[PDB]
């Protein structure tokens, strides 16, 4: 109920989630993992990298698939969509985080491939497990 | 600024309500001033209003060269009338004395109360 109250959240998991299924099928992990992913490093698609670049992972630049780079000392890549900008984040970190399949083991095999180097309440791992909970429960809204 | 008379009876712009934020955020630390942090208050939906009626959206974040991405530490939303500040993710309420402080300098020109954002505050999706 309560989440699928936050309407921007909502039209965000809606607009993606089928687009993100089969990169995740492709590194063997739940959708949500990577959807919520793409919700923490776009605002759930509100930021401007993200609607202005279509970079929804928030990619530095050079990355694979870029159309370009911008600053937001390091810049950003441009991508043609959503999904080129998924492909891009499996194509440099995939193989990384394939069959991390629990949210927890998700957060911290992106740290250890270098994604974020993550090191309020909650550590990054929690945090983002939280909001891949958040993103599972509204897809279902 | 946040001056009260800086504050017109219609609301913070979005200027004051970061400058909200950055006083909630001092109280849990976050580290603001450290090279590669920043807060973005350029949060839109697809028509280039804020995404959370009554409320202005922040993001904080951290570029880091031996990272491969952004890292996000926050998304918040700052009440226009009240100054009521949330991080959205985690659904916490941020406090603090010089928060609140501020809050009430916010509502006592405004008049307005968090009871009359209720409906708004429910579109955050963290409260029944």
């Amino acid at each position: 109920a309560r989440l699928c109250n936050n309407i921007s959240a909502v039209t965000f998991v809606s607009k993606y989630k089928a687009v993100c299924q089969p990169i995740a099928d492709q590194l063997d992990l739940p959708v949500e993992n990577l959807l919520g992913l793409a919700a923490q490093e776009s605002q759930y698609g509100t930021g401007r990298i993200a609607r202005e670049l279509n970079n929804y992972f928030s990619m530095h630049a050079p990355a694979p698939l870029q159309i370009g780079a911008e600053a937001p000392s390091i810049k950003v890549a441009k991508f043609d969509s959503f999904q080129k900008s998924a492909q891009s984040f499996a194509s440099s970190f995939g193989t990384a985080v394939r069959g991390q399949r629990d949210p927890m083991a998700f957060a911290q095999a992106l740290v250890r491939s270098g994604y974020n180097t993550g090191n309020g309440r909650d550590g990054f791992a929690r945090y983002l497990a939280d909001i891949i909970i958040a993103v599972r429960g509204r897809m279902a809204c | 600024s946040l001056q009260p008379a800086r504050i017109k009876d219609s609301g913070l712009t979005r200027e004051q309500a970061e400058q909200v934020l950055r006083v909630a955020l001092k109280h849990q630390d976050y580290q603001l001033q450290r090279p590669g942090v920043f807060i973005d208050g350029d949060l839109q939906d697809e028509n280039g209003k804020p995404p959370h009626p009554g409320y202005y959206d922040f993001s904080l974040g951290y570029n880091d060269p031996k990272a491969g991405a952004t890292e996000y530490w926050g998304l918040f939303s700052v009440s226009l009338n009240t100054g009521d500040t949330w991080e959205i993710n985690s659904c916490k309420r941020l406090d603090g004395a010089e928060l609140r402080a501020l809050q009430r300098r916010v509502m006592a020109r405004t008049g307005k109360s968090l009871a009359d954002e209720k409906s708004q505050r429910e579109g955050l999706g963290c409260e029944d």
